[PDB]
């Protein structure tokens, strides 16, 4: 019943930089939990009764709030922090969580490398056309893709994918694709994919003639 | 005066309504804390507990409310319905003081208490008039002593009238009210406050029942139990006498 | 070491029930309540209910009223969950933890799969089109889950990403791209290749430049 | 007359040592059966829950008795005001008319401070005010018995006995204002029993006010109008069992 | 299979104080109510107190309220009991045992000893004088508890009893009986053979006729 | 403070007899629990909560009872019941136990076997002179025995000791250790040990002279 408020529900931190997530109660809490997670696995109680560390916890996390807002703090960013962080309550049953805070790892800003693919000849055989654009290895995450059809626009059939941050590099990369039939794909001649980044005014364009 | 007391409903009417006004501003803030407490002692009993979910503590704690409200008392000779805690109950009745810390569970325990009220109440009133006639009496007497050296000081004999009547209450004060007080504070370990707080709202036979001191006997104080009884007895007449009196001068105003 | 070890993941169909199950060891059963949580993908967590395996009592979330079941089994100290007439919105990962005010101990998940879906193998398609080239591999069509991409066997493995897979229409596509030095293709063959378990499909594609 | 005085104590006395037997002979069981359920309640949770002692266990209860005790709700963990304008204000009506149903207890000392000067000063204030009603309420009564009066003694019944007929009615229709109509009032009201609306209207005109039953007080109710409107009655109510008993008193004198 | 080990026997001078030991094993030591209890030789229970070893909350019974203390160590899931001012009215056996309402699991028991003695070897005299014969060891000033009596190296097992033993003056004697064939003695040697553990004595006595 | 009376605190049974033994609390109580101890070793639970048996009890044992009156029964005596069993309660704190009802095996009546012993030679070097007298294998076990010193009574320095019921043949046994110095020892002449018994209403008495 009890609600849980985390915002923003991204954030982004370089190494060194100090990170505050809050949790806000729809009504006041005695205590409030937090659990950390990381993609592939389970949650770790993280801090519980709103400022105790759980055993395995670095002293660069603390806890501390009060009735109706809480937060979490790391003094220092490191690069093992990077994950999403949940609060819970259970001064009224039910328990409820928040619907959780991505803290990803701040860096340059990276164009995407943008690559666009026509139908393979034996995808065309079957009677499906799917084209494909890699954007790839760019920061930060938001980023706009646009499909052009004969220079008209298109976005209907279109499907898109986002990897995790890169561990190594900390980039992102998506993919996406227009799924047309043959049909389709057959009237028309000139197919652009086109990027819109932070890193330019203007977009990254990707085009091919189907001959 | 039709008039004057279509007036003085209004008068009162603002009376109650400043009172609203104060008692809101003092209590309000403090509305919530019993649950907080009970809450408080929830979780910290979770916390000590794991083999028990808030969900069962729940339960229990209805249960547990259930039979308190049934008049179970959490234990560690605590019968309210003995037969001295029953005379003592009788007597809230036949008073009107009507603490009620202590509730009527049957039906049957309703009924005999309206009849028992409706010919009980009369019939102590009556006593009540006897018994303020005859303490005014004694007091009125002794204070003549004192007035027999206002007068020959030359004090007119009005204020000498004055002074027995403000020296009347002040004694009885003394007696029914400052002498209680003292005695209860160290009895029931209440604070001075909460004492006269007590003593106040039991002689006005408001009767709020936050507080209660003879409905049960002391163990090491055995005079203590009846001296309450026979205080109520002799308070209630001398704060009667006070009201007659004080309403005696008002209605005449 | 407090240890809560989940059964395996499970694929059902839609309407049909599932049990499963979380064995403890490192500390006594039946001391500790026993709760249940629900994550849709990468998403708010949502506790189920509970269950104290010492006294059999239970308690549920009212979303889950109808909808699951605790039990335990002391003498084998395991706690089973059954969830009933499932339907698409079910698809989850689903948590045994331990806690009567915080969630201390959790098992590492177990993911539930709720489809009318048939295994299929996946239709392998090669993406072909400055000195870095990028290439990919279009697998659509397949399922369930997962699939392996791999690059020449695993000897190319920097330069990849593989995108997460996504539902079309009851059926899983993905694609991995790979980027290598443009000396290198075509002048050497780049082939992915892709597995799937559950039909026991293994392809090899090689990417071969537009005529 | 001393004699009478101590007549009527010993009286009195066994007035209360019988009400004694009777409430404890129709309550005493209820309660014995609570607490025998309290404890029950404590050797069932104990025999679910080995992480904790009976000693404990014990100390759970006291503390959420207190509370309780306190006026917190075993239902909920934590939207509604006991302390809002219209429940102060019916608040400080129940002191002034001595009522003291106390069914909200004050928690500040300042509450309580307050609350015996707002009682010294209010309680007197409306006994005039009150006695005011009762003679006017009265007088309008007699004025309204006298038109159809006019009928019973053309009708050659004797004057001596049309009076008494007439006091029957004054007296029939009373009640039937002030007791049978609220009691059918509060029984739809307040989902009481007919019987716990009797003993609410009689409890509350006697001015005993236990608190056990309390109009309005209910948190659920959408009423705001009720609960003051309720003292209007309550008003009108206490003032006809005054003036009616008073003038009994000068018939018996 | 729960078990309470507790530790050995104990012996103490007057006027000092002790403290013993309970480790569980085979259920979790902190999820239920540990209390002890005291029998002296051979008669009433008395519950002592208890212990939650999750909570640390303790409650004694009035008795014993300023002579024991309860105490738990979570990481080895133990518990303790200390006496203190220890008089002879504390030499008991003392129990650790398990449960909130009935206690369903006991520890084997260990024996308090209160006194001022010292460790004293036994001396062992002879006891000699139809088909049945009598003979038997006088067992006498002996310190402390136990001594063992056989007879003939344990080849006579049948027809013995050893009384048990009774303080004299602060030391302890018994003696052991062993019935036999007067066809046996003293035709065949009988020889009692006597163990004090706590002194190191080991003492063989041959019985001879009068 | 709740009292627990066990009368009488002695019994004693044939095999196959029924035995019953009773608890009364000084007030009413919900639940009565019953231990069995057995000389050498802890008590063991043996009935709890009135009347359920503890796992190793035999079917032959039941209890029952109420409020303030509380019983334990033994359908058929045997061997291996021979004990003391206990009441308790905790209905009110502190818990609390019946003072033990001690519960031996009937069997015929048996005789002492008598012996009389006197001082050996090595003692007497030593300056102390102890006779000794074993009363054994008899049965029931009140027995009362006398010294006389040269056919007068002697009641000082004498030691009693009585064995547990044999295991085997049920019988009690007792030695009386009648202890003086050299010098009393020498002055008389004539010592006897005399025993009373119920089974014969003349006492059994062995004698020796110091010569
Ligand atoms: C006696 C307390 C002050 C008010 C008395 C009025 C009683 C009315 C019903 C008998
Ligand atoms: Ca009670
Ligand atoms: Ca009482
Ligand atoms: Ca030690
Ligand atoms: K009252
Ligand atoms: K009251
Ligand atoms: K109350
Ligand atoms: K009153
Ligand atoms: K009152």
């Amino acid at each position: 019943q009890i609600v849980l408020t985390q915002s923003p529900a991204i954030m982004s931190a370089s190494p060194g930089e100090k990170v505050t997530m809050t949790c806000s109660a729809s009504s006041s809490v005695s205590y409030m939990h937090w659990y950390q997670q990381k993609s592939g696995t389970s949650p770790k109680r993280w801090i519980y009764d709103t400022s105790k560390l759980a055993s395995g916890v670095p002293a660069r996390f603390s806890g501390s709030g009060s009735g109706t807002s809480y937060s979490l703090t790391i003094s220092s960013m490191e690069a093992e922090d990077a994950a999403t962080y949940y609060c819970q309550q259970w001064s009224n049953s039910p328990p409820t969580f928040g619907a959780g805070a991505k803290l990803e790892l701040k860096r340059a800003d990276a164009a995407p490398t943008v690559s666009i693919f026509p139908p393979s000849s034996e995808q065309l055989t079957s009677g499906g056309a799917s084209v494909v654009c890699f954007l790839n290895n760019f920061y930060p995450k938001d980023i706009n893709v646009k499909w052009k059809i004969d220079g008209s626009e298109r976005q209907n059939g279109v499907l898109n994918s986002w990897t995790d941050q890169d561990s190594k590099d900390s980039t992102y990369s998506m993919s996406s694709t227009l799924t047309l039939t043959k049909d389709e794909y057959e009237r028309h001649n000139s197919y652009t994919c086109e990027a819109t980044h932070k890193t330019s005014t203007s977009p990254i364009v990707k085009s091919f003639n189907r001959n | 005066r039709s008039t004057t007391l279509l007036a003085l409903l209004a008068l009162v009417l603002l009376y109650l309504v400043s009172g609203a006004l104060v008692f809101r501003a003092l209590e309000q803030p403090h509305e919530q804390q019993a649950q907080r407490e009970l809450g408080e002692v929830r979780e910290k009993f979770l916390r000590a507990h794991p083999c028990v979910s808030d969900q069962e503590l729940g339960l229990l704690i209805k249960e547990v409310a259930d039979a308190l409200g049934g008049g179970a008392d959490p234990e560690t000779s605590h019968s309210a319905w003995d037969l001295g805690s029953a005379f003592f109950f009788s007597g809230t009745i036949i008073t009107t003081i009507g603490y009620g810390n202590v509730a009527l569970r049957t039906d049957a325990g309703r009924l005999f208490c309206i009849f028992y009220a409706l010919v009980g109440i009369p019939l102590f009133g009556i006593l009540l008039a006897g018994v303020g006639d005859r303490l005014g009496s004694s007091l009125r007497h002794g204070i003549g002593h004192i007035e027999a050296i206002f007068l020959k000081w030359h004090v007119p004999p009005e204020l000498v009238r004055v002074l027995s009547a403000m020296l009347f209450l002040l004694i009885g004060c003394l007696l029914f009210v400052l002498t209680p007080t003292f005695v209860f504070c160290y009895m029931e370990d209440w604070s001075k406050l909460e004492a006269i707080y007590f003593v106040i709202v039991t002689l006005t036979t408001v009767g709020f029942g936050d507080y209660v001191a003879g409905a049960d006997p002391r163990q090491d104080s055995p005079a203590y139990q009846p001296l309450v009884w026979f205080w109520i007895l002799l308070g209630l007449a001398y704060f009667a006498s006070v009201l007659t009196t004080i309403g005696n001068w008002l209605r005449v105003v | 070491e407090v240890q809560l070890q989940q059964s395996g993941p499970e694929l059902v169909k839609p309407g049909a029930s599932m049990k499963t199950s979380c064995k403890v060891s490192g500390y006594s059963f039946t001391g500790y309540i026993m709760n249940w949580v629900k994550q849709r993908h990468g998403k708010n967590l949502e506790w189920i209910g509970l269950i104290n395996p010492n006294t059999g009592y239970t308690t549920y979330n009212q979303k889950f009223k109808g909808k699951a079941t605790l039990t335990v089994d002391k003498s084998s100290s395991t706690a089973y969950m059954e969830l009933l007439s499932l339907t698409s919105e079910d698809s989850a990962i689903y948590y045994c933890t331990r806690g009567n005010y915080v969630f201390d101990y959790w098992g590492q998940g177990t993911t539930l799969t709720v489809s009318s879906a048939k295994t299929t193998p996946p239709s392998v398609y090669p993406l072909a089109p400055n000195s870095m080239v990028t290439l990919g591999c279009l697998v659509k069509g397949y399922f369930p889950e997962p699939v392996t991409v791999t690059w020449n066997s695993g000897s190319l493995s920097s330069g990849v990403h593989t995108f997460p897979a996504v539902l079309q229409s009851d059926l899983y596509t993905l694609s991995s791209s790979v980027t290598v030095p443009s000396s290198s293709w075509p002048s050497e063959t780049v082939t992915c290749n892709v597995a799937h378990p559950a039909s026991s499909t293994k392809v090899d594609k090689k990417i071969v430049p537009r005529d």
